[PDB]
């Protein structure tokens, strides 16, 4: 604040610094920054407070559960620093009302989300704004931090991650091997009986299946919604038609049919202990009536939606999960652990965060000194690696030249066939699901520059089911996929190929 | 469970973590911290979230100016009162199933007696003979003791749990038993660079082992650590303090670059944080016996980003 | 304990939570197939990992030989955490 020294302290009290989530790293964060000297910061969250989050996010309270995070943030902030020049947004970053303009107003931005999703708007914000992006994350002990810098260093996306976790629905439907595809299959029953019908989150067995090259609402209202009459198809009749297709069961252990009358014959936290099969059928049959009768209060048509701490939602999972396992001589798992599965529960702790934060500030320091060439990702170790470094510390690299993103010209081939090729497979399983674009804005690069698909509604919806073809869309052609409110431009050259494969829509030029 | 129901949800993320049996052994430990200054403040808080029984911050210096922008466990009015006490409020709050109390006597005059009523001691700001002298009576007592500082980017942070036993997991979980030894705070201190076990680790030694050495003799001879408002005269007996300490564990100064004078001063919040942390952690390994322990020494350097573990006295 | 291609050296790839897995790689190979194992094995996303030795990492084009790789060289591994 006084001594940190001069030149460095006077960036560090001018420059206005962005602040991205107000959970376990934004609240260490907050602390140092303020405490380091920086008064003039911006913070952004999107939740409320939550009991859970009692055990590290330290500027929040039991009185405070059900507030918004950035709005109590910055109240407890300004206690211990009542001359904290700071400025709260109780509201998502993907919001369009903080465009590049805004960004660009920072001198150093910090990120402490929780999803690949958020990281990647703000990567390319940050990339349109030009301005230094410090990405961190952390779970359980471990955790990591990094600079980016637009022409500098890598953006997020050089090397492209996941965001989210994408399953087979062969695997899913046909042959489950881990503990999470019945966890999984579980939620699809659940959304396909209480929830919104996803045609691709089926639930019975699958024919049209490669492995087994062969020769559910329907059931659940036909049959009044009945959990015996129920868990006989799903734990039984399906296995059994399963079994048909003795193609995908060759070498593979074969599921086991269940039976409602058969079934019926038989310290640490009450969750943590796993129950008999028997226990997990009634809890399977209590938790659908329980369902339907909390989904008959909400209004007329609503539908559900499943959320991990919703005890009747987490009985379902859990039985059905159990339930599908057992039938795959998996071994069954007690509700604890398919609450964290199902609810993808990040394990956190406050001194794991505690230390990130204290990097993230000392990146910054670095950055505003003027010394960016000395940052560096830093990786946080349970065990000293063999160096008897517990800290790793490694150079930042340069940007990779075929980057989706923060290369120059952003540019790519596509390949696949112009005229089976809906509008929609373009604009889902290729511009926003490969290349990762959430609004898309494409169009054909030529001379006239035609609209195939629009951000906004009402305009470009009568399109999704045309082929690209009928857009006069050929070998060669130039398509432009834009994202305007990230700055972010895309040319993908359509590469025209009939005799591509088997269900592979597409493909792009540089995968295997 | 054999906890609050309510407890089971406050904590549920980090039971998700060490597990239930975990959480129990830290909610029935009471840890003794004393100094109550950045790295303070920062492992208090640490504690008292991870939900111990209880935490006794002992401090009996006053809350001098300079104290509102490093520490947030303070009113922005409390100078001049007792930098624990001033402290106490905000630290209780949070997480009131825990006991936080306060204590402002000189960890000195403390008799044998008043250390044996808890399970860790933890200290900080103190001159390398209370460091030496706590460090023994815990020793004799059966007791964990951690101690550590910071100075500009630096700070170390050192552990000495005895005849520690604990249990790790290596895989369906299977727990395994492993030992681990750990030795006095005095022979770490002052270590044989004649042995053969030394002269062949001193090159792949961190220097902040010496620089710590050199910082420790300053809080003796003078009674405080360096200053920015005085840092030509630190800085002048700094340098000179390295060659006397150095000239005698039979080293070249050389191993701790003159430069070292530069980033060594005044208390870096984001230093303390991390530094902290560490040390909390250690803390909370050594009380719910889970987890291999740091043996014996953690060195913290900003600068670099470096997080090195050295073990050095036996 | 579980070869690539060729055969020449075994190298033993440890990551943040102590877990071991020997590699037997050919002498001369692009490393970026150990990499493809390692995932592939794990089951992690293979742009979620940094592979690293003594400190440097492991770029997809490096090689045993060109890096210096000995018999028992560990190959320390570091995965990108997403809590925040
Ligand atoms: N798009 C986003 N815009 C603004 N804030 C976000 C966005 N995505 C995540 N966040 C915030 O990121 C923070 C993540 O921190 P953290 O994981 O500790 O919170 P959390 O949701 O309580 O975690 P958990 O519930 O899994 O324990 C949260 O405070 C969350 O609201
Ligand atoms: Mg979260
Ligand atoms: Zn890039």
């Amino acid at each position: 604040s006084r001594g940190l020294p001069r030149e460095l302290a006077e960036a560090v009290a001018g420059g206005r610094v962005l602040v991205v989530g107000a959970g376990g790293i934004g609240c260490e964060l907050l602390k140092n920054l303020v405490l380091t000297g920086f008064s003039h910061i911006d913070l952004i969250d999107l939740d409320t407070i939550d009991v859970s989050n009692l055990n590290r996010q330290f500027l929040f309270q039991k009185k405070h559960v059900g507030r918004s995070k950035a709005q109590v943030a910055k109240e407890s902030v300004l206690q211990f620093y009542p001359k904290a020049n700071i400025v709260a947004y109780h509201d998502s970053i993907m919001n369009p009302d903080y465009n590049v303009e805004f960004f660009r107003q920072f001198i150093l931005v910090m990120n402490a989300l929780d999803n690949r999703a958020a990281r990647n708007h703000v990567n390319r914000m940050c990339l349109a704004a030009d301005v230094p992006l410090i990405e961190s994350g952390t779970a359980g002990y471990l955790g990591q931090v990094t600079t980016i810098k637009k022409g500098v260093t890598e953006c997020y996306e050089c090397h492209p991650k996941p965001t989210q976790r994408t399953f087979p629905g062969a695997t899913i439907r046909n042959t489950p091997s881990e503990p999470i595809h019945c966890i999984v299959w579980a939620k699809y029953l659940f959304n396909q009986l209480f929830g919104e019908e996803d045609a691709d989150q089926e639930v019975s067995p699958d024919r049209a299946d490669p492995e087994a090259a062969w020769e559910t609402k329907e059931w659940a209202k036909s049959t009044g919604y009945d959990p015996v009459k129920l868990f006989t198809k799903l734990f039984k009749d399906d296995i059994r038609y399963l079994l048909t297709m003795d193609k995908l069961w060759r070498k593979r252990k074969p599921p086991v049919p269940l039976d409602w009358a058969e079934v019926q014959s038989q310290l640490g936290l009450k969750d943590q202990q796993v129950l008999d099969v028997k226990s997990y059928a009634r809890l399977f049959s209590k938790s659908i009536e329980t369902l339907r009768v909390h989904l008959a209060e909400k209004g007329d048509g609503a539908e559900l939606i499943w959320d991990k701490d919703d005890p009747s939602a987490m009985d379902f999972v859990t039985s059905a999960a159990n339930l599908r396992m057992h039938i795959f001589s998996m071994n069954m798992k007690s509700r604890f652990d398919i609450k964290s599965m199902a609810g993808n529960i990040i394990p956190a702790i406050a001194t794991t965060n505690a230390v990130i934060a204290g990097l993230i500030v000392l990146e910054g320091l670095k950055i505003l000194s003027g010394k960016i060439d000395q940052c560096r990702t830093i990786f946080l170790n349970k065990q000293p690696n063999p160096r008897k470094k517990l800290l790793v510390p490694c150079a930042l690299d340069p940007p990779n030249p075929n980057c989706y993103v923060c290369a120059s010209k952003p540019e790519v081939t596509v390949r696949l066939n112009v005229h089976k090729v809906t509008v929609l497979t373009l604009q889902d399983k290729i511009v926003k699901e490969k290349f990762a674009m959430v609004a898309p804005d494409v169009q054909i690069e030529d001379g006239k520059g035609t609209i195939l698909i629009s951000s906004e509604e009402g305009e470009t919806e009568a399109n999704n089911h045309k082929k690209l073809s009928e857009f006069g869309i050929r070998n060669g052609s130039r398509l432009q996929a834009d994202d305007f409110l990230q700055d972010y431009t895309l040319l993908i050259n359509i590469l025209h190929s009939e005799d591509l494969g088997k269900d592979v829509e597409f493909e792009v030029v540089g995968d295997a | 469970g054999g906890i609050s129901e309510e407890e089971a949800a406050q904590y549920d993320r980090q039971i998700r973590l060490w597990g239930l049996e975990a959480q129990k052994r830290l909610r029935a430990s009471r840890v003794l911290l004393v100094g109550l200054k950045g790295l303070g403040a920062e492992i208090a808080k640490n504690l008292i979230l991870a939900g111990v029984k209880g935490l006794t911050m002992l401090d009996h210096e006053q809350v001098t100016p300079e104290d509102p922008g490093a520490q947030f466990l303070i009113r922005t009015g409390s100078v001049g009162r007792n930098r624990a006490e001033a402290s106490l409020e905000r630290a209780q709050n949070l997480n009131p199933m825990v006991d936080v109390k306060v204590d402002t006597e000189d960890i000195e005059k403390k008799p044998e007696s008043f250390f044996t009523q808890f399970d860790a001691v933890c200290l900080t700001c103190c001159s390398r003979d209370v460091i030496v002298k706590v460090d023994q009576i815990c020793h004799k007592n059966s007791i964990k003791f951690f101690t550590g500082d910071v100075f500009g980017y630096h700070g170390y942070t050192f552990a000495n749990l005895g005849e520690h036993e604990f249990v790790e997991e290596k895989t369906e979980t299977t727990m395994v038993k492993k030992k681990v030894v750990f030795c006095p705070v005095k022979e770490a201190l002052e270590v044989d660079w004649s042995s053969e076990k030394a002269k062949a680790a001193l090159k792949r030694t961190t220097s902040d082992y010496f620089l710590l050495q050199v910082l420790l003799k300053f809080r003796t001879d003078k009674g405080r650590d360096p200053s920015s408002d005085t840092y030509e005269e630190d800085s002048e007996l700094l340098l000179q303090i390295r060659n006397d300490v150095l000239d005698s564990l039979g080293i070249s100064p050389d191993l701790l670059p003159e430069d070292f004078v530069r980033y060594c001063f005044s208390e870096m919040a984001p230093v303390c944080a991390v530094v902290g942390g560490i040390l909390a952690q250690e803390i909370v390994k050594a009380l719910s016996q889970r987890d291999p322990p740091h043996n014996n020494f953690f060195f913290f350097d900003g600068m670099k980003g470096n997080g090195i573990v050295e073990c050095l006295g036996p | 304990g579980d070869k690539k291609e060729g055969e020449y050296i075994k190298l033993k790839v440890i990551g943040q939570d102590s877990s071991e897995i020997h590699f037997k790689v050919k002498m001369t190979t692009h490393l970026k197939k150990l990499k493809e194992s390692y995932c592939q094995r794990q089951g992690v996303p293979m742009n979620s990992l940094r592979f690293l030795f003594e400190g440097q990492r492991i770029a997809d084009n490096h090689t045993p030989k060109e890096l210096g790789m000995e018999e028992e060289d560990v190959i320390e591994v570091y995965q990108e955490q997403t809590g925040g």
